[PDB]
C-alpha cells in the first residue's frame, strides 16, 4: 500500500511562522517527485511547491520567498517551511506523490492538515444538548442531538457513544457567527422507544485547544 | 586554411536525443564564428563569458560541438546555473561555462503527423547529473524499497520518456535543434584560431 | 501563463445518466491534461492523466478524451457515490505551473422527498449561561433548496439565525439542514410562541413546528 500522512497544521497568527510535516508508508521519498498543494475554504485546489527527486525544487508565484520545501532520508518525510505566512494561506495543506510520465500527475495524497492564519485566539467549545422533545412524533422516529457553539479555531469532531452509533448520525457543517467563533451541531434520529431502553451520549474533541467533553442527552 | 567542420553539427540530417547528447570535438581548422550569429536562422544566440560580437579575434585549444533536440519552452534550460528536467537529468552546463548556446526551430523536419516519437528525455534520476555528465543507463528506476529486477510496474518505472512532436504543437512544445559550444583554454597551444 | 477553465461549474444528474464535464485550456497543452475526483471533506483521487489514460483501480465507467484547448470528462452510467468535485490540471508547462480548473460540483439528482422537521427548546443548562439557543431540523429531503422562516410571536425573525446542509448522503442522496435561532436569555423569556416554518418543494404548503416556552 501507499499511505501519506501529514501533520504541523494549526493556528498562526499575520507573520508568524509553522512548518509541516509528511510522513510517507510505501515509496521513498528520496526518490520520488513530491508536491504540496492547498484548498483554501470552499475554494479550488492551489499546487504551493513541488520537489524532484535529484531535489530541484521549484514554487508557485504566491509562495515564493516564504515557503521551502524540504525532505528527510532517514525518517522517509517530506516538509513545508512556511514563513510570513498571511491570511489567504488559510487552507488544507495536502501532499502528495508525483509521477513525472506523462508531463506530472498525482497519483496518491496524504488526508491533509488544516493550516489557520488569523490574529484570533483559540477557544474550547460549549457543549449543549438537543433533548428529545414534542412527543412521540405520530410515528416511532424522535430525534436527539448536540450543540456544539463557541469555538475557534476549525475542526471539532464528534461520535456518538464513543463511535458505537452511526446509522442515521447527522453532523452539519459549523457556520462561523458574527463573534468570530465557530457553532456546529449533530442530531441522530432513533425509535421513539429506546428513550428509556437506551442512553445516548455525544463526543466531542476540540484538540487545538485540548477539549475533550463528553454530554448525556435526556 | 582547412575550414572547421561546422556544417556537419548544425546542418545533421539526424540530431540525437538529448539524453544521448552528440559531442564533436573540433581541432586544427579556422572557424568564422561570424557567419553563425549573422544569420537570421537561429532562435536563440547567447554567448557567456566570451561576447558574440568581436569573438572570431580569439585562439582556443579545442571546440566541443554539443548537438541535441529538446522542445521550446527548455531551451531556457540550457544556459549556466538552470534546474530543470533537462539541466538535472539530460545535459548540464557549468556555473563558469564560457560558449555559445545556439538554438532554432525544427518544426518542420522533427514533427510527424500522429507525432514524432524518436526523441527522448530522461525522467528519473536519484542525483542531478554533473556539469558535461552524459547517462545513457536505460535500467529500471527503483522508487520505492522494494527492487526492480529489471521488470516494470508499482514503483518501478522505466527512466525514459519520448517527447512526442506534432505539427500543430504549441510553440513551446514545439522541437528545436540546439547546439552548444564551448571553448576550452589550456596550457597547450591552441589549434582552432579562426580569423 | 495558463488559465483552465471549467464548464459546468455545477451540475445534477440521476443515478444512471450519463455525465459530462469539460475542461479548456488557454493554450494548447497537447495531452497533458489529468482529472481528479474530491469528495467533501477528503484527500483529492485521481481519476485520469494523459487525457486518456485511466487510474489504476478507476471503475471504467470514468472516461477521458481531448487534445490541444478541449477535454472531456465522462461517466457512463453515473452512480450514488460519484457525487464529487472534479478538477481538471495541466502539465504542460516548464517550468512548472500545475494549473487547476476551477472544479465541476457533480450532485446526484433524485426524486423529490419532503422534509421531516424537528424544533429543539433551548436546554436550561444554555440557560444557566443567559443564552437561549432554538434549534430546527431538516432531515432528508430533496432537492437542496428550502426555507426557513423563523417566527417569534409571529414576528419574523432575520439577523439573529444560521444554517448548514450536510452533504449529498451516499446511499439515498438526501440533505439535512440545521438552522439556530440564538437569543439572550432575558429576551426569549419575552415571548412565548417559538415556530420555525419550512417551506419546501416536497411540500404542498409551508409546514410549520411550534413549541410555547414553559411547555
Ligand atoms: C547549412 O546550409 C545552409 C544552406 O546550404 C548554409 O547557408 C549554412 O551556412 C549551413 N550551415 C553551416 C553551419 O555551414
Amino acid at each position: 500500500e501507499v499511505q501519506l500522512v501529514e501533520s504541523g497544521g494549526g493556528l498562526v497568527q499575520p507573520g508568524g511562522s509553522l512548518r509541516l510535516s509528511c510522513a510517507a508508508s510505501g515509496f521513498t521519498v528520496s526518490s520520488n517527485y513530491m508536491s504540496w498543494v492547498r484548498q483554501a475554504p470552499g475554494k479550488g485546489l492551489e499546487w504551493v511547491s513541488v520537489i524532484y527527486s535529484g531535489g530541484s525544487t521549484f514554487y508557485a508565484d504566491s509562495v515564493k520567498g516564504r515557503f521551502t520545501i524540504s525532505r528527510d532520508n532517514s525518517m522517509n518525510t517530506l516538509f513545508l517551511q512556511m514563513n510570513s505566512l498571511r491570511a489567504e494561506d488559510t487552507a488544507v495543506y495536502y501532499c502528495a506523490r508525483v509521477l513525472p510520465m506523462y508531463g506530472d500527475y498525482l497519483d496518491y495524497w496524504g488526508q491533509g492538515t488544516l493550516v489557520t492564519v488569523s490574529s484570533a485566539s483559540t477557544k474550547g467549545p460549549s457543549v449543549f444538548p438537543l433533548a428529545p422533545s414534542s412527543k412521540s412524533t405520530s410515528g416511532g422516529t424522535a430525534a436527539l442531538g448536540c450543540l456544539v457553539k463557541d469555538y475557534f479555531p476549525e475542526p471539532v469532531t464528534v461520535s456518538w457513544n464513543s463511535g458505537a452509533l452511526t446509522s442515521g448520525v447527522h453532523t452539519f457543517p459549523a457556520v462561523l457567527q458574527s463573534s468570530g467563533l465557530y457553532s456546529l451541531s449533530s442530531v441522530v434520529t432513533v425509535p421513539s422507544s429506546s428513550l428509556g431502553t437506551q442512553t445516548y451520549i455525544c463526543n466531542v474533541n476540540h484538540k487545538p485547544s485540548n477539549t475533550k467533553v463528553d454530554k448525556r442527552v435526556e | 586554411t582547412n575550414l572547421c567542420p561546422f556544417g556537419e553539427v548544425f546542418n545533421a540530417t539526424r540530431f540525437a536525443s538529448v539524453y544521448a547528447w552528440n559531442r564533436k570535438r573540433i581541432s586544427n581548422c579556422v572557424a568564422d564564428y561570424s557567419v553563425l550569429y549573422n544569420s537570421a536562422s537561429f532562435s536563440t544566440f547567447k554567448c557567456y563569458g566570451v561576447s558574440p560580437t568581436k569573438l572570431n579575434d580569439l585562439c582556443f585549444t579545442n571546440v566541443y560541438a554539443d548537438s541535441f533536440v529538446i522542445r521550446g519552452d527548455e531551451v531556457r534550460q540550457i544556459a549556466p546555473g538552470q534546474t530543470g528536467k533537462i539541466a538535472d537529468y539530460n545535459y548540464k552546463l557549468p556555473d563558469d561555462f564560457t560558449g555559445c548556446v545556439i538554438a532554432w526551430n525544427s518544426n518542420n523536419l522533427d514533427s510527424k503527423v500522429g507525432g514524432n516519437y524518436n526523441y527522448l528525455y530522461r525522467l528519473f534520476r536519484k542525483s542531478n547529473l554533473k556539469p558535461f555528465e552524459r547517462d545513457i543507463s536505460t535500467e529500471i528506476y527503483q522508487a520505492g524499497s522494494t527492487p526492480c529486477n529489471g521488470v516494470e510496474g508499482f514503483n518501478c518505472y522505466f527512466p525514459l520518456q519520448s517527447y512526442g512532436f506534432q505539427p500543430t504543437n504549441g510553440v513551446g512544445y514545439q522541437p528545436y535543434r540546439v547546439v552548444v559550444l564551448s571553448f576550452e583554454l589550456l596550457h597547450a597551444p591552441a589549434t582552432v584560431c579562426g580569423p | 501563463d495558463i488559465v483552465m477553465t471549467q464548464s459546468p461549474s455545477s451540475l445534477s444528474a440521476s443515478v444512471g445518466d450519463r455525465v459530462t464535464i469539460t475542461c479548456r485550456a488557454s493554450q494548447s497543452i497537447s495531452r497533458y491534461l489529468n482529472w481528479y475526483q474530491q469528495k467533501p471533506g477528503k484527500a483529492p483521487k485521481l481519476l485520469i492523466y494523459a487525457a486518456s489514460s485511466l487510474q489504476s483501480g478507476v471503475p471504467s465507467r470514468f472516461s477521458g478524451s481531448g487534445s490541444g484547448t478541449d477535454f472531456t470528462l465522462t461517466i457512463s452510467s453515473l452512480q450514488p457515490e460519484d457525487f464529487a468535485t472534479y478538477y481538471c490540471q495541466q502539465s504542460y508547462s516548464t517550468p512548472p505551473e500545475y494549473t487547476f480548473g476551477q472544479g465541476t460540483k457533480l450532485e446526484i439528482k433524485r426524486t423529490v422527498a419532503a422534509p421531516s422537521v424537528f424544533i429543539f427548546p433551548p436546554s436550561d443548562e444554555q440557560l444557566k449561561s443567559g443564552t437561549a439557543s432554538v434549534v430546527c431540523l431538516l432531515n432528508n429531503f430533496y432537492p437542496r433548496e428550502a426555507k426557513v422562516q423563523w417566527k417569534v410571536d409571529n414576528a419574523l425573525q432575520s439577523g439573529n439565525s444560521q444554517e448548514s446542509v450536510t452533504e449529498q448522503d451516499s446511499k439515498d442522496s438526501t440533505y439535512s439542514l440545521s438552522s439556530t435561532l440564538t437569543l439572550s436569555k432575558a429576551d426569549y423569556e419575552k415571548h412565548k410562541v417559538y415556530a420555525c416554518e419550512v417551506t419546501h418543494q416536497g411540500l404542498s404548503s409551508p409546514v410549520t413546528k411550534s413549541f410555547n416556552r414553559g411547555e
